[PDB]
């Protein structure tokens, strides 16, 4: 017997105390070591209700990652507005620090447990007959990125399509893949080329197959009609209108117009997306802008696999005949929800 | 590249403030950062501060932090320097300078600290003295031994700098030395202009020194004669 | 506060030869070090940035080297237009508190040249105005170092004269100097012989020029 | 197997109302756009209404000839789509089909058999059914003809089968004619082996959905 | 709305030859190189059956003699060689955008060789007679062409005004027609006369055929 309630959770991590990397330092001075003997107890004849879009663990992880990015990244200039409109300015040294997200487990204190749904077809909200109880969720890398989801978990069998309300075109949609799509972002080293110019290479065959699977799952969810064009983001900051992420402390903003041309009414080069290194960024913590330091020397390499993405529907399918989606993101609460969808905190009764 | 054109010379009493401007033309304003540097007469360059134009964020030298302000008007491509509570030791030439930072509008910013482009400078004089034109006195040639004679004009008790001196309405330049001015204990400037001419030319050739002091709109022509 | 020190204060180099200027920092500044050229009456001109990168428009005969806290500017063959004042600048710190060296004056080394000495008594007009300026002129000498003393009735004067010196002459590489003695009319009329004594490397013995008042 | 089944037609007076229903089987109905299409007595096709999916906020659109008078709706839990028809007009007469998808992208669609709607104010009446007996004076070598005369019914349509559907070869069921009385009539005939006339039983099955009546009539030599 | 002009309304083609049906749209039905136009076949009493989708794609199981072509505003359905079971209504339907619209329809029929009718006559039933009316039926079975003259005579008196004709759809298997002619009389009028005769004139008959009976003679 238990009840649906929230509490002040803590964090566990395998952070190295000798590692100067900022995620390790944060998880060392703010989290305990991981559970040396973790266990997952299945619940017999228990059908529990879950709702990822109304989960407090998402907000807890969001606040923890905000604190991590505030204590870790030291930009050269900080600007925080408030809107008569006037702002402020914070100035401090901006050294180059190592950046690489590490898995972070979220554990519940005494008297509380974490219910995890084991349904391979669990779409996000609703009942679940295969429930288990744990104390700490599995390791989740806090990869702060827009549009694309990197270094996350995969769907079990079919591609998962989740949304707080697919009927509302304002609420965003998240797509969790069943197979990952490799992506190799590189900023080469000698004086040739721009200092901020980089490129992400991705195999077009696997991306084509996964995009076909994604539009097929869109059809299975609703429509079966014409998923039209698949364009890019319509207006907004450079953080939402392009794939914005971080690699080794450098902020990469990559052009995603190459992977967005799905003229599918029904149904050996690679895709090379250009990228720029922006120091003057708009922080995802809604606290204004931040200017950092020039990139380091040598080559900047990041090889990951896309495991999911986020889109936004333009409700044109009601009166027309086609279906428009555009790349979204920004609110990293959706990024944390893409991994905290099957977990919920419960109070033991 | 960008051309920097500064505002005109200023004369201020101690305790006042001054605001100098600098127009940047020829390139994307927001892709440059701008710096102000001053140089007191006879001394070296002193870094005062730098504004990150794209961000509207300025940083100042510790010694004057609190009484200096650097601003930029993106709509007129103009940079401003304000110095408050002026002291006599603030007398200097003020240079506007800038450097290209990258594609700032696309988040690229080198944060360069060196200064590629420089303005022509703005003289700012801070002194209790009031504007007044120079007295011009002859330095008559004497019996200046040899085949060469020396003569000139003493340009005394003027304020502020600068003063311009020519000879024979610009017809005489060979052998002219116009000395840098000195500051007298009275707070007024003084300089001499001399010229060496053949001694056989005295009595036949007339030598007139032309002294122009724009601040007080004074123009004096002084004939310098033997005896 | 990073203090930048340049050496030497003045460098005298014969035209067409190599010049080496040194800049030292009080702590390491990596390679964030720039060199500028400034000619009298003009704005500075960027020559070197990043310790060793020549700015656009700078001839190849200028080259920068060094790192850390010690830097060097070498000019392989001095042209007439290279004689000027040179400044180094540190821009390594953040928050920015950039500082300049105090400059090295690069002048033209020529043969020794003795000054021509002239003395000018005050004009009747100025005496009528109530003050007496006596001017001693040292014309077209080299090197710049020169000593000028005022004697009024054999009494060595101090604290009542001012000196001015021209820029190095662009044609003959010499300097000129003025010394102006100012006194009230009563003091001027209280003494008889007014003499300026010039000491200079070009003179075997001090040169004295004088006049008797009236 | 996919099937659509319409029901609910019948006779209604101008200004009256009727509700049609369509039930789907063998298909994932919640993922199908559903439309109603009608076909005039003139046999031309006219789209009437469409209803889209939950994700399109069940958006509905109506042809101008029916806008404000007809309402299309669906019940995904019962795999059914409905057409409520109010303020009916003479021009609403026709056979109404439910179909999916019928729009844009394609390779396969589905249609019901249709349900018939008639306007007017005339009162109903099931047909009288009389035998068309095989004649000694009306045969040929072998091959004789017999039939049923389906007389004095209103409105259209009637359907006629033979031997409960076991007899289909050689059957001709003629289009109805409107008589001066205002009632319809038609014949249905069939040719059979005349050597069978003493052996094989022949029964015509006459259905008239507007009157909810069924008549079976055995046709024998006189 | 996208208006579809289908032509011709009525088409007769010889077996073994090509039937061509056109359909012009009031505006383009193309999206991204695909023409969202469809063709349906409809047999009497049956719902529409999809033949062609997206202008040129044969439906599954549709015979190879059916093909579609066209783009933009101009489309055609071609059946070649046309077969006898192809007689039907055909329609052109745009699926580009709602409101979904249909062509006006084409009735596809077929010229075949001459076939003479089989003629049968049916007296009114005793059951109908007691009701007060008499219907006498003359049937022409499986003939071609459709044109035929059916004349009722009652004791040699040529009847007019009291008979009605009805004709079947062209048969899907033998491409013939059948026709009923029904003579309606009051019971009293029927009992006034003895000999009822139907005379049939048709191109397949070298001599018009009369079928007759004497009232009440089994
Ligand atoms: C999703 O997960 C993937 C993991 O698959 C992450 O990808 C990696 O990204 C990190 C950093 O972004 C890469 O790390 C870099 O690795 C270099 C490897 O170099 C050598 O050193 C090792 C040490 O044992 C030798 O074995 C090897 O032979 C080479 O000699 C390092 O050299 C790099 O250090 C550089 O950057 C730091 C930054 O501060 C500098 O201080 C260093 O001096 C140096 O210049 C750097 O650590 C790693 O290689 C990537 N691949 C793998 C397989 O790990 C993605 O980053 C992650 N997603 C996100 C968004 O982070
Ligand atoms: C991301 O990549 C795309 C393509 O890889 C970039 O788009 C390109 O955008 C330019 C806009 O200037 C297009 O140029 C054109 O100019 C002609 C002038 O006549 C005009 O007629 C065209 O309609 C068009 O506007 C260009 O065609 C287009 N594609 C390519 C291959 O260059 C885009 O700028 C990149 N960045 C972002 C943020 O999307
Ligand atoms: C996931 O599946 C659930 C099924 O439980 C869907 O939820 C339903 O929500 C709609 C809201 O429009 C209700 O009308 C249904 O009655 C709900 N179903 C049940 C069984 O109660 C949910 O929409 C699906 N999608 C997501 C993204 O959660
Ligand atoms: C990208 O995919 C690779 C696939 O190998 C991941 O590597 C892990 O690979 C080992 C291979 O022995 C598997 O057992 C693990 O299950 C994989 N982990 C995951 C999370 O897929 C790699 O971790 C993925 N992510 C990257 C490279 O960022
Ligand atoms: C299009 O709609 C159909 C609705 O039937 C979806 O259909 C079925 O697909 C599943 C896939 O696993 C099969 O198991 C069923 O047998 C299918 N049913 C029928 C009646 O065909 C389909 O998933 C939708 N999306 C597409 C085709 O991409
Ligand atoms: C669990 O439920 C099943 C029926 O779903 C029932 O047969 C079984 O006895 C239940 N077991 C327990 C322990 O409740
Ligand atoms: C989803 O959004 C639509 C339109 O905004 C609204 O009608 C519907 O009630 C919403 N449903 C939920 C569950 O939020
Ligand atoms: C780099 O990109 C290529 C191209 O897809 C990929 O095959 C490779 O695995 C990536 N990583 C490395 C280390 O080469
Ligand atoms: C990505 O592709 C480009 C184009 O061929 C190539 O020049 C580059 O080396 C590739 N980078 C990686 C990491 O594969
Ligand atoms: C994508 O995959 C499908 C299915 O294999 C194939 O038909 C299509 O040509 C592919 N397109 C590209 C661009 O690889
Ligand atoms: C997509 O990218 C283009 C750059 O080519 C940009 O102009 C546009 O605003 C972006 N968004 C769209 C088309 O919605
Ligand atoms: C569709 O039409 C309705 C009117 O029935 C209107 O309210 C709605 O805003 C339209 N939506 C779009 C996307 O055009």
């Amino acid at each position: 017997v238990w009840k649906d309630a929230e509490t002040t959770l803590f964090c566990a991590s395998d952070a190295k105390a000798y590692e100067t990397e900022k995620h390790n330092v944060w998880a060392t001075h703010a989290c305990v070591p991981t559970d040396p003997n973790p266990q997952e107890i299945h619940l017999e004849n228990v059908t529990e209700e879950f709702n990822m879009w109304k989960n407090n663990m998402v907000e807890q992880m969001h606040t923890d990652i905000i604190s991590l990015w505030d204590q870790s990244l030291k930009p050269c200039v900080k600007l925080t507005p408030l809107c008569n409109c006037n702002t402020s300015a914070i100035t401090q040294a901006c050294p180059k620090v190592s950046f690489e997200p590490i898995p972070i487990h979220y554990c519940a204190p005494a008297g509380f447990a974490i219910l995890k749904c084991k349904d391979k077809k669990f779409n996000g909200t609703g009942p679940c007959p295969s429930v288990s109880t744990v104390q700490c969720t599995h390791g989740i890398k806090p990869v702060v990125s827009t549009q694309l989801l990197l270094n996350g978990s995969l769907a079990e069998e079919e591609v998962m399509i989740r949304s707080e309300n697919i009927t509302n075109n304002a609420k965003n949609i998240l797509v969790q893949f069943n197979t990952p799509v490799q992506i190799n972002c590189t900023r080469p080293n000698d004086i040739i080329g721009d200092i901020r110019q980089a490129h992400c290479n991705v195999s077009k065959a696997t991306w084509n197959e996964t995009l076909g699977k994604v539009v097929k799952q869109l059809r299975k969810h609703f429509g079966n009609n014409t998923i039209i064009r698949f364009a890019n983001s319509s207006g907004g900051d450079l953080e939402v209108t392009t794939h914005s992420f971080n690699c080794g402390g450098e902020f990469f903003y990559c052009n995603t117009s190459g992977l967005f041309n799905s003229t599918w009414i029904s149904n050996n080069d690679s895709i090379t997306l250009p990228c720029r290194i922006k120091q003057i960024i708009n922080m995802w913590q809604r606290i204004g802008q931040a200017m950092y330091a020039p990139p380091i020397q040598g080559v900047i390499r990041c090889v990951s696999n896309i495991t999911g993405l986020i889109l936004t529907r333009d409700g044109g399918s009601t009166n027309s005949t086609t279906e428009t989606f555009r790349p979204g993101g920004g609110d990293m609460r959706d990024n944390w929800r893409s991994e905290l969808y099957k977990y919920k905190v419960v109070k033991i009764e | 590249e960008v051309q920097l054109v500064e505002s005109g010379a200023e004369v201020k009493k101690p305790g006042s403030s001054v605001k100098v401007s600098c127009k940047a033309s020829g390139d994307t304003f927001i892709r440059y950062s701008f710096t102000w540097v001053r140089q007191a007469p006879g001394q070296g360059l002193e870094w005062m501060g730098r504004i990150i134009t794209i961000l509207d964020v300025a940083h100042y030298a510790p010694h004057l932090q609190g009484r200096v302000t650097i601003t930029a008007d993106k709509s007129t491509s103009t940079v401003y320097l304000e110095l408050r509570n002026l002291r006599s030791d603030d007398t200097a030439v003020y240079f506007c300078a800038g450097v290209y930072e990258g594609e700032a509008d696309e988040g690229e910013y080198d944060n360069n600290g060196f200064l590629k482009h420089w303005g022509q400078g703005t003289l700012v004089t801070v002194s209790s003295a009031s504007t007044k034109g120079p007295s011009v006195f002859p330095l008559a040639p004497s019996s200046t031994s040899g085949g060469t004679a020396a003569l000139g004009c003493l340009v005394k008790d003027y304020f502020p700098e600068p003063v311009t001196v020519s000879w024979n309405s610009g017809a005489l330049t060979s052998g002219v030395h116009t000395f840098p001015a000195v500051l007298q204990s009275s707070g007024l400037y003084s300089l001499s202009s001399v010229v060496t001419v053949p001694s056989s030319s005295l009595g036949t050739q007339t030598y007139i020194c032309n002294v122009n002091h724009k601040p007080s709109n004074t123009k004096v022509d002084k004939k310098v004669e033997p005896k | 506060d990073i203090v930048m020190t340049q050496s030497p204060a003045t460098l005298s180099v014969s035209p067409g030869e190599r010049a080496t200027l040194s800049c030292r920092a009080s702590e390491s500044v990596s390679s964030d070090l720039a060199w500028y050229q400034q000619k009298p009456g003009q704005a500075p001109r960027l020559l070197i940035y990043g310790a060793s990168t020549r700015a656009t428009g700078v001839p190849a005969r200028f080259s920068g080297s060094g790192s850390g806290a010690e830097f060097t500017l070498t000019i392989s063959s001095l042209q007439s237009e290279d004689f000027a004042v040179y400044y180094c600048q540190q821009y390594n710190n953040w928050p920015p508190r950039y500082t300049f060296g105090q400059g090295t004056r690069l002048e033209i080394k020529r043969t020794v040249a003795a000054p021509s000495v002239f003395i000018f008594p005050p004009s009747d007009e100025q005496l009528k105005s109530g003050t007496a300026s006596v001017v001693c002129l040292l014309n077209n000498f080299y090197p710049r170092e020169a000593k000028v003393q005022w004697k009024v009735d054999n009494a060595l004067q101090s604290g009542n004269s001012q000196e001015s010196v021209t820029e190095q002459d662009s044609k003959d590489s010499t300097y000129s100097l003025s010394s102006t003695l100012t006194l009230s009319k009563a003091d001027y009329e209280k003494h008889k012989v007014y003499a300026c004594e010039v000491t200079h490397q070009g003179l075997s013995s001090p040169v004295t020029k004088s006049f008797n008042r009236g | 197997e996919v099937k659509l089944e319409e029901s609910g037609g019948g006779l209604v007076q101008p200004g009256g109302s009727m509700k049609l229903s369509c039930v789907a089987s063998g298909i994932t109905f919640s993922n199908s756009w559903m439309s109603w299409v009608r076909q005039s007595p003139e046999k031309g096709l006219e789209w009437v209404a469409e209803i889209r999916l939950k994700a399109q906020n069940y958006a509905t659109h109506y042809a101008a000839s029916v806008k404000g008078r007809f309402t299309i709706s669906r019940d995904d839990s019962k795999s059914s789509v409905y057409l409520q028809m109010n303020n009916l007009r003479p021009e609403d007469t026709g056979i109404y089909y439910c179909t999916t998808p019928l729009g844009g992208y394609f390779d396969m669609d589905y249609w019901g058999q249709g349900t018939s709607l008639t306007v007017s104010s005339a009162s109903t009446k099931g047909p009288s059914v009389f035998p068309l007996a095989p004649s000694s004076k009306s045969t040929s070598g072998g091959t004789a003809a017999l039939g049923c005369l389906v007389k004095d019914y209103f409105p259209e349509p009637v359907t006629v089968s033979w031997n409960s559907g076991a007899l289909t070869s050689g059957v001709h069921t003629f289009p109805a004619v409107l008589q001066s009385s205002g009632l319809y009539s038609l014949s249905s005939v069939v040719t059979v082996p005349s050597s069978s006339l003493g052996t094989q039983t022949y029964i015509c099955n006459v259905n008239h959905k507007p009157s909810n009546t069924k008549v079976d009539k055995r046709v024998e030599p006189k």
